[PDB]
């Protein structure tokens, strides 16, 4: 949500990235895409890859 | 529940009714001495998968929890809910669940 | 502060590309272009990306 | 998270469907539902893995 | 000795009867392993060189 700030994910050691879940398991092509937007419960605003 | 035939899968036919299951990748059983004896159950995850602990296999009387599996469950695990189960009593056999 | 300015005012409609209201007042940017000029209401939809 | 199970097991305690009618309490097993990612069923209630 | 859990050089001996014998050490307040565990299934404590 807006607010004042934005924040890059770093995923700890022996983890997925959270984008796995938009990140088709190939990529279709170089530089494409994905995003979905959150519920109010996981924090709102969008998650981007 | 009946003495000698207690049903393994009744609980897990009842789940099969809300939902199908789809594409699993493991299903374990872990056996249980039936007795009326307190215990502690633990779960944690790492990089190596989700660890159960138990105090039953080997502090059955005192509760100390140990490591008796580790489950091949490397996406990370940020939610839980406790599944809710109900006892198809008839009247007469109501229990109280501790 | 642009919620200041935007409180001055009575607004009829906000809409932003590759942007939302909400995010362009939160963040920082290098630089910020206001043009300003009379318009009416009855011409919205010429107003448009 | 650690799970106290069973501790009242062998005392009176209500039935709870019916309050005023009291048995023995027999220990009984928790059941969990855990994953990544959660949300909504089709009629907007939570709880959806 | 070499364990799969540790490296080492020790002295076993046949001793009693202190440990958790679930899991197959036992430490002494230190990195230091004082000291049964491994063997099938007896108490081989371990010391120092």
């Amino acid at each position: 949500s807006d607010d004042r700030t934005e924040v890059p994910q770093l995923v700890n050691a022996n983890q997925y990235s959270p984008c796995v879940s938009i990140v088709p398991s190939t990529v279709w092509e170089d530089g494409d895409y994905y995003r979905k937007q959150l519920s109010p419960l996981e924090g709102g605003g969008w998650l981007v890859a | 529940c009946s003495d000698g035939n207690y049903n393994r899968n009744a609980s897990l036919n009842s789940f099969k009714e809300y939902f199908n299951l789809r594409n699993c990748t493991f299903m374990y059983t872990y056996n249980i001495t039936e007795d009326e004896i307190l215990e502690w159950f633990g779960i944690t995850q790492t990089a190596q998968g989700v660890h159960l602990f138990s105090s039953r296999y080997v502090d059955l009387y005192g509760g100390n929890m140990f490591q008796f599996a580790t489950l091949p469950v490397y996406d990370t695990i940020k939610y839980y809910s406790i599944i809710p189960h109900s006892i198809r009593s008839i009247q007469s056999d109501r229990k109280a669940w501790a | 502060n642009l919620t200041k300015l935007l409180s001055l005012f009575s607004v009829n409609d906000f809409t932003c590309s590759q942007i939302s209201p909400a995010a362009i007042a939160s963040n920082c940017y290098s630089s910020l272009i206001l043009d300003y000029f009379s318009y009416p209401l009855s011409m919205k939809s010429d107003l448009s990306v | 998270f650690v799970v106290r199970i069973g501790a009242a097991a062998n005392s009176t305690g209500t039935v709870i469907i019916s309050p005023s009618t009291s048995a023995t309490i027999r220990k009984i097993y928790p059941a969990f539902m855990l994953g990544s990612s959660v949300g909504n069923f089709s009629d907007g209630k939570m709880g959806r893995f | 000795y070499s364990l799969y859990g540790v490296s080492g050089r020790g002295v076993f001996q046949n001793c009693t009867a202190v440990g958790v014998r679930q899991q197959r050490f036992v430490y002494d307040a230190y990195q230091n392993l004082v000291g049964y565990y491994s063997d099938d299934g007896n108490y081989y404590c371990l010391r120092a060189c």
